[PDB]
DNA sequence: TCTCTTCCGCATCGCTGTCTG
DNA sequence: CAGACAGCGATGCGGAAGAGA
């Protein structure tokens, strides 16, 4: 609140220092952000003890950066963390005491979680709370009863206007509980799956399996874990434990695939146990419990065929153990949201790798799932060698003169297929793949523009691939890029970064982007992660090149769009210029070639 | 085949005034006088005591999967187990001087 | 072998 | 004659862009 | 600045035409 000359505010009259500051490697900002030390010898201690409480928004190698609020603390009481549990130690770790403003929010945060424990039984949802004055000053407002269905005091609620009460109920300072205590629940018969011997369960996996079975009650949240890191086995566990009917969600055709082979590789259950309830092909949805879906098809708004009407009334009237959703980021989508209330779950897990975007509705998948429950540290995972090491990379290409002038000159927005389309990103991307190939490494190129991937890859006569692309030529230059020596390079577009099972790849070049959308990136940095058998994380065989053209547009996405990848720890290092460039022939080596592909880039309109 | 051996052992303890039964590496000496029908005088457990310590046993259950080793019935067949107990055999017999000795529990 | 190349071992840029 | 397989036609989402206030 | 509509590039779904037993 008390701002020094400089930006910075001022806390010297706000808390004070502990004399033994040197062994606490703790602070506590009156903001609520939390500043750790990683060369402290008590670092690991803290480590648990602060991302149990508070969600990490910074975590560089030196110095960490975790900040809390109600959604981070609520999930802290979920694992039975009281206010004293964690305050006391806060305060003991704290090298410059706790703030009053810190205290009593954390006093007034877990205080304000029990009072109200939605329950749904036989389909009716009911807020059960044993206190009975919360709900007698609850009713104030109009919603409540309109919303409502026309000692443990309880009543039933409408199912439609569950996401409504939800989030209002978070801001009216009384958090509902969507514990499952599927040990004690036999409404719903256990169903027979089973994780077999086989699967290995890695330390951080343990970790975020866990924190989500805090106690024998199942708590429902999102667990955001790196796409290599095998967060489908962690799904796969999640329903297993739970022991009742699950019904993951995919995203598209491939990730619904994935998920069946998932769970057949790692669960014991049987073949015939598993449905996938796709528009493409079906498995007798109805006929088994554990079924695999998509959110397009349940939310789907308009008319619904007759076999897929009869599975939608099928999946609504029952009930489910669990609802795993991959890639929640998508959900607060609005038709991808509805499908939230359109089915019943106690707990509804959420995986996924990449939970950023622009629009302010991730703070939404709060309500909508739960609090984020676990988030792998990446910069650990890369020196415990579960994900390989990243060189990244932003490699500056230089804009040539005359694309330089149409693109100043229009006002319009042909720049997108202009700046990404030039002679020296183009010189510097074929510079750049012929030095990878040489070196026996896998190159996986993108592009949002398909006009400028059609045109680089047409002048590299390399197999680029593209939505409209048939099925079976995809699966065929897949085949060949994984097998192939002759090829070591796929033009993926887009639809790379949307769902895929793509073989491991040591680089991957980027020569466009979409914009800045922290999400892309990400999801197509996971790409790469995916560990060798024998790599090292020093070696750093793994590169990342986002290529980017000076002065122009694209830098602001750039540096917009590695937001995310920073904040994790990853250190993005600048190429003003490549070695070797000069003397390597590469194409548009004359003046009279730039003009052509201007030509073609003005004719493209 | 009989069912216990008190019938048997039973002269030797009334025939003479007194029997010391000494034993190594004996199982809890309580059993002992229920299995055989004698009202023991001394029961006490003598621990060798030296200037070194000639014996450093251990027990290893976790494997580096850090997964149960048990050799149950039903434990037996699984292949990991078997995997764990050939790759710790390995690095002992690395590590370890000439002269070591495997028990299992079974020929099959 | 399988080193790394001169524009990420070291910094290009002209300082 | 089914049967599968495959291909148009709707609808949706990410992110940005345009347009008049 | 700002709210509504729309573009380019991706996705899903549901209604209609070729080989093959």
């Amino acid at each position: 609140t008390k701002v020094d000359e400089y930006g910075a505010k001022d806390y010297r009259l706000q808390m004070p220092l502990k004399d033994d500051h040197t062994s606490r490697p703790l602070w506590v900002a009156p903001d609520g952000h939390i500043f750790l030390e990683a060369f402290s010898p008590v670092y690991k201690y803290a480590q648990d003890f602060l991302v149990a409480i508070a969600e990490p928004v910074c975590r560089p190698t030196h110095v960490h950066e975790y900040k809390l609020t109600a959604y981070s603390l609520y999930a802290a009481v979920s694992v039975g963390l009281q206010t004293s549990d964690i305050t006391e130690y806060l305060r003991k770790l704290s090298k410059t005491g706790v703030p009053d403003g810190i205290m009593q929010f954390i006093k007034l945060c877990t205080v304000s979680y029990g009072k109200v424990k939605l329950v749904l039984k036989h389909n009716r949802y009911f807020v059960e709370s044993c206190h009975p004055d919360v709900i007698q000053h609850l009713l104030q407002d109009p919603v409540i009863r309109e919303c409502r269905l026309r000692q443990t005091v309880s009543f039933e609620v409408k199912q439609e206007m569950i996401e409504e009460l939800q989030k209002r109920c978070i801001h009216l300072e009384y958090p509902l509980l969507a514990e499952y205590d599927f040990r004690n629940d036999s409404v719903n018969p256990d169903i027979n799956i089973d994780l077999k011997p086989t699967a290995v369960l890695r330390p951080y996996q343990e970790k975020s399996l866990r924190k989500m079975f805090g106690n024998g009650r199942a708590r429902s949240g999102v667990i955001v874990l790196p796409c290599g890191a095998g967060k489908s086995l962690v799904g796969v566990t999640a329903a297993c434990t739970v022991r009742k009917r699950c019904l993951v969600l995919g995203n598209s055709a491939v990730s619904v695939e994935q998920w069946k082979a998932q769970f057949k590789m790692w669960s014991t259950i049987d073949d015939s146990q598993i449905c996938r309830f796709t528009s493409d092909a079906k498995d007798k949805p109805i006929g088994c419990s554990v079924a695999i879906s998509t959110y397009s098809m349940l939310g789907h708004t308009t008319k619904r065929s007759w076999e897929a009407e009869r599975v939608m009334e099928w999946l609504k009237t029952q009930e489910w153990g669990l609802m795993i959703l991959d890639e929640v980021h998508t959900i607060p989508a609005k038709m991808f949201r509805r499908v939230l209330t359109i089915v019943q779950a106690h707990c509804k897990l959420g995986l996924t790798a990449t939970l950023v975007r622009e629009d302010d509705k991730i703070v939404d998948l709060n309500f909508l799932i739960g609090p984020k429950l676990y988030e792998a540290n990446w910069m650990e995972l890369q020196n415990n060698g579960y994900i390989a090491k990243v060189q990244c990379a932003e490699v500056w290409c230089p804009m040539s003169p005359e694309f330089y002038r149409e693109y100043v000159a229009i006002k319009t927005k042909k720049r997108i297929l202009l700046y990404t389309m030039n002679p020296n990103k183009f010189r510097a991307c074929q510079f750049l793949i012929k030095f990878h190939e040489r070196r026996n490494d896998k190159i996986i190129v993108f592009a949002d523009n398909v006009f400028a991937l059609k045109e680089y890859a047409i002048r590299l006569n390399k197999p680029y691939i593209y939505g409209p692309t048939s099925q079976g030529e995809r699966m065929q230059i897949l085949q060949n890029f994984k097998h192939n020596p002759k090829i070591n390079t796929i033009f993926i577009s887009k639809v790379g970064d949307t769902s895929f099972d793509l073989p491991e790849a040591n680089v991957l070049i980027q020569i466009s982007s979409h914009g800045g959308s922290r999400r892309q990136e990400a999801q197509r940095l996971g790409r790469v992660l995916r560990a060798k058998k024998g790599m090292v994380a020093e070696e750093y065989n793994a590169f990342f090149y986002s290529l980017v053209s000076q002065d122009t547009q694209e830098m602001a996405y750039s540096t917009k769009r590695q937001r995310f990848l920073v904040d994790q720890g990853y250190s993005f290092k600048v190429i003003t210029k490549l070695a070797g460039m000069e003397e390597e022939d590469l194409a548009f080596s004359t003046k009279e070639e730039q003009q052509q592909l201007l030509q073609k880039v003005l004719a493209a309109t | 085949s009989c069912m216990d051996a008190s019938l048997a052992i039973k002269p030797v303890f009334e025939r003479f005034q007194s029997v010391i039964i000494t034993s190594g590496t004996l199982s809890p000496l309580d059993i002992y006088p229920k299995i055989l029908d004698f009202h023991p005088v001394t029961m006490a457990t003598f621990t060798m005591t030296l200037a070194r310590v000639c014996l450093c046993p251990m027990i290893i259950g976790r494997g580096n999967d850090q997964v149960a080793i048990s050799s149950k019935f039903e434990t037996r067949e699984d292949i990991a187990v078997i995997r764990n107990y050939g790759n710790l055999l390995l690095e002992m017999s690395a590590v370890v001087p000439d002269g070591i000795v495997a028990f299992f529990t079974s020929y099959q | 072998a399988k080193e790394r190349p001169i524009w990420l071992r070291e910094s290009t840029v002209q300082g």
